């Protein structure tokens, strides 16, 4: 998923 | 929100609108009035706030109804009606409570759980809950699955799980308060640092990543708007679109410069075309004044035809003075001009080598979050899930996340070091063959009414396979498998005796040298109380770290620290631990992603459940017993640990429905 | 709707780039070619023009003649006639011409000239043997 992206 | 709007929001339901799945259990109610519907509305969400509010003890039927007001409490069928459907679908009374009634005497049916991740507990609980017989099967001798912790005197570090992603309709945040998670706010700043090991200026950061946000709007507009979405046949995946859409960002500073220098030609062209005008006049009044002055040496008294000529050649010479004062006043403005356009040039290049570092960080951050390179990612799906992200801070476990399944496994049926090999089923119930894990020829045998399969979709893919199914898995659920992305990424845990980095800095990145590398030790994390320092393997990157050493892993984080921090600042790690997810052969990956060719609706493949033929011919149509859940399962929660969780609880929902059968359907 | 605005994404700039494999690099050769072709255009037009400002040095400075300032004057003079009936032959009908050579006519006085003294210096004559040249 893109939500863990920094 | 708040109140009891708020309670259906922390559930991921629309607090004035009946879902699908409540349609199905109450078709009664939902076909009927406006009226009906807002009560049971209500009462739904009414009973969600309770629970919500305490959820360290269960909450009875008749807990709820006390709490109850009129005209809500006058039909006490449907309050009975929905809190069944509430706990059966583990919206209530999931996790870790106080039961205030003791589990039933004698146990109904028989469910083996293949794997002790967080998906496969969190069924069993409910399983259990609901009085069946469990028992789970797990190949590791510990429980949590991808759910990894490393632990040794005071260092704590997750190799696998690690952030809960906001608490704003979490099913985690409810956990949190059910187990002793020491949840910790991550500040979101993240300085970067260049190959060289010096900060990138907030100049270059704040406008590369704006770049990078711009690029991936770019995409989606490409995929939605343009439909570029299939090309030679085979489906365009996020890396293909990102590098078209540079490659017309190169374009558009290409055609500028030459509209830009071709526009000076046209102006330096009728510069020319002017000056020639010039020395061709500046020739003609060279010409004329020599005649004039002939003319004028003739002197009087002279007849009026030589007296005409002065005059005449005075007016012609002064005519063509006036033209000249003309053209160098249209001389002098086109002269301006063209110190006007190039002064000011369009831009030189689209993004430089510098640059397009910088923005490979950014790329490889993304490769991180899908855990695979973005050329396996779905254009038009890969984020198929953003619309459902949960709000509010992100948050780190900071005792480790493991605290969590070891929570979930207490009072469970739990197999350590057994490894499934066979699945059978059919019309009459199933067999489940494992064998030990440490000496291989002790072969295990379990019968049971349902299997609930929870292998990670990396396992499911193994070919040969590590798992067979007897009968094979009808093709539909094969190719669901086969289309799916499996993505891979790794940790390395730095522990050292004292703190070296800012304190307050959470994550920091490095930038790789090359766009083949960026995923290479491109991030840092400190989140824990003790000094660990953890760096991620992102991308192209991860699988090929995984055949190289420790030590020379190791090896590479410190040179990038001594870069940053000084050669002398950082000193031997005391303990290090790195992980191998792909290599793993239960997991044989990290996490599933939206692979080019798939779609959202492949994880509902995944989640659809297996019905055997009937055994004799002409017998009637069977009741299902091969289930699935898991991460790998749940289309809207995907990649998760919340998202494995809430599969759980919705296959041990759906398993119960079948075999103890719905009251609360009439 | 639109792409962000500074991004170029037309749907003939897609088709262009991704028609085969190296049709990327080579729509980006094409243009890098167009811009060195262009660019040494620029200094050759440049060297022209700068060959040209050398040979317009000086101006017309040693080529201009001071200010004649002459009050304008009612009566025509047998030679103030006679240069007209010459500037008529030189000029034809460019009656500003006429009136800077006589130096002391307005240029309706010109144009009365014209048909004052019409039949006496035959100007339909003066006129069509202007014509023949
Ligand atoms: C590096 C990394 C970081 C992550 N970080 C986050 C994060 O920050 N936030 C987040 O929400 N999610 C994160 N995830 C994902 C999350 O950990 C998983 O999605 C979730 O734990 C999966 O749960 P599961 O029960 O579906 O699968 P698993 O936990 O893999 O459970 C499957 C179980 O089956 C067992 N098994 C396998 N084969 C067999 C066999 N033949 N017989 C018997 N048992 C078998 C396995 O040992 C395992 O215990 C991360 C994953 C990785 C790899």
């Amino acid at each position: 998923p893109r939500s863990f992206a920094a | 929100p708040s109140g009891v709007e708020g309670a259906a929001f922390q559930s991921r339901l629309p607090h004035d609108r009946m879902t699908s799945q409540e349609a199905a259990c109450f078709p009664d109610i939902i076909s009927g009035p406006q009226q009906t519907q807002k009560v049971f509305l209500f009462i739904r969400n009414r009973t969600l706030q309770l629970w919500l509010d305490n959820p360290k003890i269960q909450l009875t039927f008749e807990a709820t109804l006390q709490q109850l007001e009129a005209p809500y409490n006058s039909d006490t069928v449907l309050v009975h009606r929905v809190h069944s459907y509430l706990e059966r679908h583990g919206l209530i009374n999931f996790g870790i409570y106080k039961r205030i009634k003791p589990l039933p005497t004698k146990k109904t049916g028989k469910v083996i759980i293949i794997g002790s991740g967080v998906s496969g507990l969190a069924a069993a609980r409910q399983l259990q809950s609901f009085g069946m017989d469990v028992t789970l099967l797990e190949a590791r001798d510990r429980v949590g699955g991808r759910v990894a912790t490393f632990r040794k005197g005071n260092y704590v570090a997750d190799l696998g799980a690690m952030v809960v992603t906001g608490l704003g309709g979490n099913p985690m945040a409810v956990v949190s308060k059910q187990v002793n998670m020491e949840l910790a706010k991550i500040k979101q700043k993240c300085p970067l640092y260049e190959a060289n090991g010096q900060a990138v200026p907030k100049e270059k950061d704040e406008m590369v990543e704006q770049e990078f946000n711009r690029l991936l709007e770019a995409t989606s507009y490409l995929s939605h708007q343009l439909d570029f979405n299939v090309l030679n046949n085979k489906p365009v995946s996020l890396g293909q679109a990102l590098e078209v859409v540079i490659q017309l960002q190169e374009k558009h500073v290409k055609d500028e410069q030459i509209e830009h220098w071709k526009k000076i030609v046209k102006t330096q062209e009728e510069l020319k075309e002017l000056l020639n005008k010039m020395v061709n006049l500046k020739e003609k009044i060279k010409e004329l004044h020599q005649q004039y002055k002939e003319a004028s040496e003739v002197k009087p008294p002279r007849d009026i035809t030589a007296e005409f000529l002065v005059k005449s050649k005075h007016r012609d010479l002064t005519a063509l003075c006036k033209e000249y004062d003309e053209l160098a006043e249209t001389q002098g403005k086109l002269e301006e001009k063209l110190q006007e356009l190039e002064a000011n040039p369009p831009s030189d290049v689209y993004l430089s080598s510098r640059d397009r570092q910088i923005l490979d960080w950014h790329f490889a951050n993304l490769e991180f979050a899908n855990a695979t390179p973005l050329s396996t990612l779905s254009l038009k799906h890969w984020d198929q899930d953003d619309d459902f992200e949960f709000t509010g801070s992100h948050l780190t476990v900071r005792n480790g996340y493991s605290c969590v399944p070891v929570a979930l496994a207490e009072g469970l049926d739990i197999k350590l070091n057994t490894a499934v090999r066979q699945v059978r089923y059919t019309a009459s119930g199933c067999e489940v063959i494992a064998v030990n894990t440490r000496s291989t020829s002790q072969t295990f045998i379990y019968k049971c009414d349902a299997v609930l399969c929870t292998l990670p979709l990396g396992v499911l893919k193994q070919q040969p396979p590590a798992v067979q199914f007897v009968p094979p898995l009808p093709e539909w659920k094969t190719s669901a498998v086969q289309r799916m992305g499996f993505g891979n990424l790794n940790k390395v845990v730095l522990c050292f005796d004292r703190v070296f980095w800012d304190p307050s800095v959470n994550l920091f990145g490095h930038v790789g040298s090359t766009t083949a590398s960026r995923g290479e030790l491109f991030l840092f994390w400190n989140l824990y109380k003790a000094p660990i320092l953890l760096a991620l393997v992102a991308g192209e990157a991860a699988g090929i770290m995984e055949n190289i050493s420790d030590d020379v892993i190791v090896g590479r984080c410190l040179a990038i620290l001594k870069g940053i921090f000084g050669s002398s600042a950082v000193p031997q790690p005391k303990e290090t631990v790195v992980s191998r997810w792909r290599a793993d052969p239960w997991a044989r990956g990290s996490y599933s992603y939206v692979a080019a060719g798939s779609s959202g609706n492949d994880y509902d493949l995944m989640a659809q459940p297996i019905t055997p033929g009937p055994s004799i011919p002409g017998a009637p149509q069977p009741i299902p017993r091969l289930f699935f859940a898991g991460e790998h399962t749940i289309r809207n929660y995907p990649a998760t640990v919340h998202g494995a969780l809430l599969s759980g609880l919705r296959e041990a929902g759906r398993i119960a429905d079948q075999f103890l059968g719905a009251m609360y359907t009439l | 709707r639109k792409p962000p605005k500074g991004m170029f994404l037309s749907q003939e700039d897609v088709e262009a780039v991704s028609a085969n494999a190296t049709a990327a690099t080579t729509v980006l050769r094409q243009l890098d070619m167009e811009l060195v072709s262009v660019k040494r255009q620029i200094q050759n037009i440049k060297q022209t023009n700068s060959a040209l400002k050398e040979k317009l040095d000086g101006g017309i400075e040693p080529y201009r003649l001071p200010e004649v300032i002459q009050k304008c004057n009612a009566r025509w003079t047998t030679e103030e006639q006679l240069l007209a009936v010459q500037a008529i032959r030189k000029y034809g009908r460019d009656f500003q011409a006429i009136s800077d050579v006589i130096g002391n006519k307005s240029v309706v006085q010109v144009k009365n000239f014209f048909v004052n003294y019409r039949r006496r210096f035959n100007i339909d004559e003066v006129l069509q043997e202007w014509e023949a040249e």
